[PDB]
């Protein structure tokens, strides 16, 4: 059905009324989202049907219709923008400077912004407009605030 | 059954809400894709 490039909401009807489980990015005919949002289940765009193509629980990413297409990376210096699409509220650009997640396998960017779980999958952007990752997989720190990683998949 | 609805265009908005801190957290990524703090 609809295959226009942009940001989309991921909704469900199995619960009361209509509920937003997450968000995603359509780009180059491919719908990119976080795995925990859909659990690898097939999606419906209008009357059309999107099917999973690639997925990985550890990376917490999943792509529909084709391979992962987003490949831009945070430079470690510049401020970025979270294009947050919160449940029931309009899309909103929130600019922030990312922090760091120190892992045994290397450092990853991190955005310390607080949004409901249904915002999982919102794109993180750079000054060029390129999607440098998805927001929605992270950790809760000492003061109850939420800090997400800048999750980016690998292109082919 | 899940479905998608368009929410906007992917573009940088000049002069938008500038908020949020930038912390250096020590974390661990498990096989189930879950993050956890390390101290
Ligand atoms: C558990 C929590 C600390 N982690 C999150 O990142 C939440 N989702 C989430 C992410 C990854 C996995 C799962 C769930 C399941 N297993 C893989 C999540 C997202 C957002 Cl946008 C706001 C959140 N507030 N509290 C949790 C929360």
């Amino acid at each position: 059905g609809e295959t226009t490039d942009g940001v989309y909401r991921v909704m469900t009807r199995r619960l009361l009324g209509s509920t937003q489980v997450g968000v995603g990015v359509m780009q180059e005919g491919v719908f990119h989202t976080m795995w925990h949002v859909t659990k690898g289940a097939a999606l419906r765009s209008g009357e059309g049907r999107l099917d999973p193509y690639w997925g990985d629980v550890k990376q917490d990413l999943v792509s529909y219709c084709g391979p992962w297409k987003l490949d831009a990376a945070w430079d470690g210096l510049s401020e970025v923008q979270l294009l947050a699409v919160p449940p029931g509220e309009r899309a909103k650009n929130i600019q922030t400077l990312p922090g760091i997640f120190k892992t045994k396998d290397g450092d990853i960017g991190a955005v310390a912004l607080d949004y409901p779980a249904g915002t999982s999958g919102s794109p993180i952007l750079d000054k060029c407009g390129r999607v440098i990752g998805l927001y929605g997989n992270g950790v809760v720190i000492k003061n109850g605030s939420y800090v997400s990683a800048i999750t980016q998949g690998k292109r082919e | 059954d899940m479905y998608i609805e368009r929410a906007g265009d992917i573009t940088w908005e000049k002069d938008a809400e500038v908020t949020g801190n930038s912390p250096r957290l020590d974390v661990a990524l498990d096989e189930s894709g879950d993050f956890s703090l390390v101290e």
